[PDB]
């Protein structure tokens, strides 16, 4: 659908480290002029 | 089996190699195990 890009995003494994506690994550874009707000393009579940 | 294959076109004095993990997330497992199992890997609409 018009001018656009599609990016499949391989990710890492569950780390209590790096991700925090929460297994969740949720995945955001901007255009970005730096602090001008970001769009949540997806939200899902990690899988360890 | 990610970026596995690869189409690479030569011109005629340069060239311009694509990739499946640039192009398909839908991966052809190797199980069906069970012999002579052939696979597929389609290429949509390489705009070369």
């Amino acid at each position: 659908p018009g001018q656009g890009t599609y990016v499949t995003l391989i990710l890492k494994p569950y780390d209590k480290n790096t991700h925090g506690t929460n297994r969740a994550f949720t995945i955001y874009y901007s255009n970005d002029a730096t602090g001008s707000g970001k769009f949540p393009v997806y939200s899902g579940s990690l899988s360890v | 089996s990610s970026d596995d294959i690869s189409m690479e076109i030569e011109l005629n004095s340069t060239k311009f190699e694509t990739i499946t993990g640039s192009d398909v997330g839908l991966r052809p497992p190797l199980y069906p195990t069970v012999s002579r199992e052939t696979l597929a890997f389609p290429f949509g609409k390489l705009s070369i």
